[PDB]
């Protein structure tokens, strides 16, 4: 439980000693550059490839290093490497244009996880025999996104169309975001087969199709370097009613996450600034994604300055994600923000503290937090905090899964549905793709009780543990028998368990067993 | 129409019943009240006429409608108490303008000063000046007098009065046994 | 006349809108409203009230403006909706009693009955009771002053009949009810010190401050009586009280017992059952 | 054809205007009419709200004099009071909060103006004045049938709808009738002032007069509390003389559902009173 006061400095120093050897490892320079996270430890490295004439060994380095562990040191030695070398000259080129590409990733994947595919006619037969036309026709389309996630089968929704467009209202617009999670990593079929769908007059008479178009594409187009922002702006531009500023503003700020551009700040102030609390959210989501290590001085003041000022809601939680995801690498800064906002009159921006602090204290660094946590947890009478506080204690904690069980276990039945909800989640996510029986023993509980609460988080926290797991090495006949006599048994329960039950139930088949999830 | 408010007042001292001027002239300017209060109600109905006295302690007797039913009866017990007042009298009307129900209409505020004034000229050009800086019509009209007609009440006007172009006109009376009426209604502002 | 009244939460809630529809126009002078409450009974209970547009000047502060077609008018409405309630009296918002209050409540002397005035404070700061009662009433001089407009401190408590007690409950949530035993009653014996520590140093400091930089007569008479009271407790030698001190510590030594035994038999069911269920539970066990 | 997820804002004002009307709530029918602005379109708030005058005909269209009505809307419109009419409301004593076909009529003919039309009956004469949970009432369109009824978002709250669980108002008239979430605010004034007002309203006057009263009451009339409580322990001891037999043959099960501690632990409660008062006699004594 380092306190990063001393550990870069031995890091750093413990650097210097592989490369004197006959020759250097990987695991070391990744298990420090992960933490250390400086330019002046990758100058070198980077330079040496040229001089070591060695092409093979660069590209694992290359490939993890600009696959994960950072975004904007990774938007700065891009940039480092592309002043290296000239403006083997014939291999470098080649070289340093390859590694940075980041579409191979992208071939490989949609190539295995496009003949790997699997499917069923009972799961999805099963969702047509159980479908509403009220609730859970958002939950049967994103169950079908997350089991064609990747594979871009649409034939499955080429079948007919009098069973998406059947209503105007959201749920088209969550039929074509959920089409955007189909398909994904496209740079002609994606903006051409939106455009495929009516090029007749330009001029649909549900504007749910072009704002799921932009939400989509930026679902699309999310971290990739041949982002086609430069036409989202023209495009974002133009004046339309509520589907151009919440789905462009969405679909804006996750292609343009971790650009920390002051274009995208302004043109998201002025969105902002109508008063509005859809495109406020929206654009509140938007500028947290895009302010990802930004840390602007006026943006925080103008953020909470505007807080207090509006009586909507969605705008206070808005930019209480917006000030929540901003916060990264903030552990010794984020110290009198978040003591001096935890005793704020609002609870949504109560709430936003926890969020905020969630991100901000990853890796179980400060065990300090936890006491205002929990004591806000307990303490407050206001259920909002209550259930939305320890989230913020598994994010910190995901660390160990064994140790979560024996402290949320007391609020696995707590008095309130509030806290059985959101610990619910908190066992969700605190053991999600691991394989940890302490929290599985305890499901059994969770799943029998009047209140829908604790039935919903507990048939989500089951789906999130039941993934990625063999029969043979634990008896998991009791949920799979009991989640799946939800479907069956949704004529004798409620409208939104069903919703919760058919939801819970796409996770596990969500890419055919192929895809999961880890923290 | 014309859209204004119409605020006047009227005095209450013992100088009103003297036996040389007019027969207790306070049933006269009562008259004068009536016939500009039923002038412009056949000019425009939606004027608010306002009633209060400029004693000592003013008094909201009526306040600012144009159903003068009331007003009529309201017009009677006079209170026939103190001498004069002027500071509280300008500031208990003028700025009271702003809680008139129209917004649209004019500021209007007409006197019935029969009493010599006891201000000082200080007085005469800190009111004057406050009067001419936040642009309301004054009208001055003095019945009854003991020392001459205007000798710094012509600087209080000429001070007063702005925007010279259709502006406020002063009213000055001769003594007479003639009644006022045909006197004050020969201006612009009456009618 | 009146020796207690009540004020409902009601009103000052309205205060609190009177506070909230100001519209940042930044003005937040002393409106001034139109207390209502019964005034047939020997005691006063105010049950809801109403606005008037009140404005002042700057400078002059002789200057006020009410309305009587507006009072008439709410009045008969109000009156016709609910003709168990008439008009009593008005109340200010200003925390500082200005001269010009004669003059405001001598209207409400002439046409209205006996108005009692109620000065409340802008901040909700201050830890003592907001309401004091203040009836308009003449009272002789000893000193010879003129017979002049005397403002008598009448008690109040703020209280509820039926619903305001279940609708506040219902909003806070936070609060408390009486709740004898342990926290209600040391909660009080902590923060009473700091609630009179506020009130009585809070005055002494302008008190102390307008004895020697004090003009314009404040009816000294009356501090003769102040330092009187003050002085009717002359530091007591305690000689007496020790049988009594004997009496309060006997009481005491009762609670002390009732404690012990009380205790002693509670530890009973404890002290038996981590026995008898962890041998058998132990032996049974496997 | 679009719908939006709406949700009525009730502050303390129509709280407490339905509370005093709800105590002036004769079971003569009754009228009112409630304000507010329109911001956006899933979203209402209600600011000023008052009564109306009875009327021995009860809630009609005939009864709603226009001339009042825009009268008294003239004179908040005049007043610091720029806020539109947002509804009406009414209370159902009795019989229930259901609406009848007069109450579907005149909200059907007073919808024609503002298309939420927001609907709240009070009833606190059968209410438990425990709970004071409040629903809101709504129209739905006749030409809804074919389609789905109520195609609105946010389904989370629907749990938080679900505290009127009547089994006979809710689905036994759920047919062309549905209702509506509600939510509360509070500021920082309302909560400082109306939390300090009522601290102070079980709270004394300067806050130093009734301690010493049961200070020094703790000698004269805390003394017979004492003997009597005393009386009630040694008329459970009596009892717990004979526990000791039937704990020392059988040991299994419990029968008796007294508890015999819990009260004892509460007159020890009632007993500590001498205890935390001493100190205030020796701070009273002392200074
Ligand atoms: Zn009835």
């Amino acid at each position: 439980m380092q306190n990063k006061q001393f550990r870069n400095k031995v890091l750093r120093v413990l650097v210097k000693i592989y490369m004197n050897l006959e020759k250097p490892d990987f695991i070391n320079v990744c298990q420090c550059l992960i933490f250390l996270d400086d330019p002046q430890a990758v100058s070198d490295i980077l330079e040496k490839l040229v001089k070591e004439d060695n092409l093979l060994m660069a590209y694992q380095i290359c490939f993890d290093l600009y696959e994960s562990a950072s975004q904007q040191f990774l938007s700065s030695v891009i940039q480092n490497l592309r002043t290296v070398g000239t403006p083997e000259p014939k291999d470098q080129t080649l070289k340093m244009i390859k590694i940075l590409s980041g579409e191979m990733a992208i071939e490989l994947h949609l190539q295995f996880l496009i003949r790997n595919n699997n499917t069923d006619l009972m799961i999805l037969k099963n969702t047509k025999d159980a479908v509403r036309n009220s609730v859970c026709h958002t939950a049967t389309v994103i169950a079908n996104s997350f089991m064609h996630c990747g594979t871009t089968s649409d034939q499955f929704l080429r079948d007919n169309l009098e069973w998406l467009a059947r209503a105007t209202n959201w749920a088209k617009f969550t039929a074509t975001a959920s089409l955007g999670v189909i398909h994904k990593g496209h740079e002609k079929e994606a903006l051409q087969l939106m455009a495929t769908y009516l090029p007749k007059d330009t001029s649909p008479g549900s504007a749910y199709q072009e704002g799921g178009g932009l939400y989509a594409l930026g679902l699309i187009h999310a971290n990739h370097g041949g982002d086609i922002i430069d036409y989202l702006l023209n495009q974002l531009k133009n004046a339309s009613n509520d589907i151009v500023r919440h789905g462009g503003s969405l679909g804006l700020g996750l292609a343009a996450m971790g650009t920390a551009r002051q274009d995208v700040y302004d043109l998201l102030k002025t969105n902002l600034y109508q008063d509005d609390a859809v495109t406020g959210e929206a654009a509140g989501l938007a500028l947290g994604l895009v302010m990802l290590g930004s840390k602007n001085a006026q943006a925080i003041e103008d953020m909470v300055g505007y807080a207090q000022e509006t009586q909507h809601e969605k705008i206070l939680r808005g930019l209480a994600v917006g000030i929540a995801l901003v916060m990264y690498g903030r552990m010794e800064e984020a110290d009198a923000l978040i003591e001096s906002l935890c005793r704020d009159k609002d609870p949504i921006l109560r709430r936003s503290g926890m969020y905020t602090v969630a991100m901000a204290y990853c890796g179980s660094g400060n065990n300090k937090a936890i006491r205002r946590l929990l004591h806000v947890a307990v303490s407050d009478v206001n259920d909002d905090v209550r259930r939305a506080a320890v989230e913020s204690l598994g994010f910190i904690l995901f660390r160990t899964p064994e140790q979560c069980p024996s402290v949320v276990s007391l609020l696995s039945e707590s008095y309130n549905p509030h806290v059985r909800y959101g610990a619910a989640m908190a066992l969700g996510i605190c053991c999600a793709g691991t394989g940890n029986k302490e929290a599985i023993n305890l499901l059994e509980p969770m799943t029998n009780d009047p209140v829908n609460y604790v039935r919903q988080g507990a048939l989500i926290a089951s789906a999130l543990i039941m993934i990625q797991q063999t029969e043979i090495t634990c008896p998991k006949v009791n949920q799979f028998r009991q989640l799946y006599s939800k479907v069956i048994n949704d004529k004798h329960d409620d409208v939104m368990a069903k919703f919760g039950a058919i939801l819970a139930q796409g996770i596990l088949d969500a890419g055919g067993h192929n895809v999961t999830i880890s923290l | 129409m014309v859209l204004e408010s119409t605020m006047v007042c009227v005095d209450n001292s013992e100088y009103m019943r003297n036996g040389d001027f007019l027969p207790t002239r306070l049933q006269a300017q009562q008259d004068a009240v009536n016939i500009v209060c039923h002038s412009k109600t056949r000019s425009n109905p939606e004027n608010n006429v306002g009633l209060i006295t400029l004693a000592n302690d003013c008094e909201v007797l009526t306040t600012l409608t144009p159903d003068t039913g009331r007003i009529l009866s309201k017009l009677h017990t006079v209170q026939p108490k103190g001498k004069i007042t002027f500071c509280t009298g300008i500031r208990v009307a003028h700025l009271a303008l702003k809680h008139r129900q129209g917004k649209n209409h004019k500021m209007r505020i007409i006197a019935f000063v029969g009493s010599p004034v006891e201000d000082n000229e200080k007085d005469l050009v800190k009111l004057a000046k406050r009067l001419k800086k936040e642009k309301v019509n004054v009208d001055i009209i003095n019945f009854g007098e003991e020392e001459v007609n205007t000798e710094k009440l012509t600087a209080f006007v000429n001070t007063l009065n702005g925007k010279d172009g259709t502006g406020s006109h002063l009213v000055t009376v001769p003594p007479g046994p003639s009644l006022a009426d045909a006197l004050i209604s020969s201006p612009i502002l009456a009618g | 006349a009146v020796q207690k009244v009540v004020v409902h939460p009601l009103v000052l809630l309205s205060v609190v809108d009177h506070f909230n529809r100001i519209g940042k126009v930044g003005n937040q002078k002393r409106v001034v409203g139109v207390l209502l409450g019964s005034w047939q009974k020997k005691v006063l209970d105010v049950s809801n009230s109403f606005a008037v547009p009140f404005d002042e000047d700057d400078k002059d502060d002789s200057v006020w403006f009410l309305d009587h077609d507006y009072l008439e008018n709410m009045y008969g409405m109000f009156k016709k909706v609910n003709a168990r309630e008439r008009i009593v009296g008005w109340y200010h918002t200003g925390p500082k009693l200005h001269k010009n209050d004669i003059a405001i409540n001598e209207l409400m002397k002439r046409y209205c009955p006996n108005s009692v005035l109620v000065i409340i404070d802008v901040k909700p700061k201050d830890l003592g009771l907001p309401t004091e009662a203040y009836i308009s009433v003449e009272e002789v001089h000893d000193d010879g002053t003129p017979t002049s407009k005397t403002f008598e401190h009448v008690t109040s408590e703020i209280g509820a009949e039926e619903a305001e007690e279940v609708g506040v409950e219902h909003l806070l949530r936070d609060i408390k009810d009486t709740t004898v035993g342990t926290l209600s009653q040391r909660i009080t014996n902590q923060v009473h010190g700091l609630k009179g520590l506020n009130s009585k140093l809070l005055d002494i400091r302008s008190y102390l401050e307008k004895v020697a930089t004090g003009k314009l007569p404040i009816n000294h008479q009356i501090i003769y009586q102040l330092q009187d009271v003050f002085n009717l407790l002359p530091d007591v030698s305690l000689q007496e009280f020790v049988k009594a001190f004997y009496l309060k510590t006997n009481d005491q030594m009762v609670v002390v017992y009732l404690a012990s035994l009380i205790r002693s038999v509670v530890a009973l069911h404890n002290l038996i059952n981590n026995k008898i269920a962890n041998r058998d539970a132990e032996k049974k066990e496997g | 054809a679009v719908d939006t997820a709406e949700q009525v804002y009730i502050s303390s004002l129509a709280l407490l205007k339905m509370l005093k009307h709800g105590r002036a709530g004769v079971p003569m029918e009754v009228m009112g009419l409630m304000l507010g602005e329109f911001v956006d379109d899933y979203t209402v708030r209600v600011i000023d709200v008052f009564a109306m005058p009875q009327s021995g005909t009860g809630v009609s269209v005939e009864a709603v004099d226009p001339v009042f009505q825009a009268k008294m809307l003239d004179m908040l419109k005049q007043t610091g009071r720029p806020e539109m009419v947002v509804g009406w409301y009414h209370s159902h004593p009795g019989f229930g909060c259901w609406l009848s076909g007069v109450d579907i009529n005149t909200q059907q003919s007073f919808e024609a103006l503002s298309e939420r039309a927001v609907a709240v009956v009070v009833d606190p004469i059968q209410s438990v004045k425990g709970k004071v949970v409040i629903d809101a009432f709504r129209l739905i369109n006749a030409n809804m049938m074919v389609l789905g009824h109520e195609p609105r978002q946010t389904t989370s709250n629907l749990g938080h709808l679900n505290k009127p669980s009547i089994q006979a108002l809710i689905h036994g008239l759920n047919r062309h009738y549905y209702s509506i979430t509600i939510n509360y605010r509070k500021n920082e004034l309302e909560q400082k002032m109306l939390l300090n007002l009522h601290k102070k309203s079980w709270m004394e006057g300067l806050t130093l007069q009734d301690y010493s009263e049961h200070c020094k009451h703790n000698e004269s009339v805390v003394k017979e509390m004492l003997e009597l409580a005393k009386n009630y322990n040694k008329a459970v001891e009596e009892e717990d003389k004979m526990t000791p037999e039937q704990l020392a043959i059988k040991n299994v099960g419990k029968q008796d559902p007294k508890r015999h501690l819990e009260e004892h632990v509460d007159v020890l409660m009632t007993s500590n009173i001498v205890q935390c008062l001493a100190a205030m006699l020796d701070t009273v004594v002392f200074k």
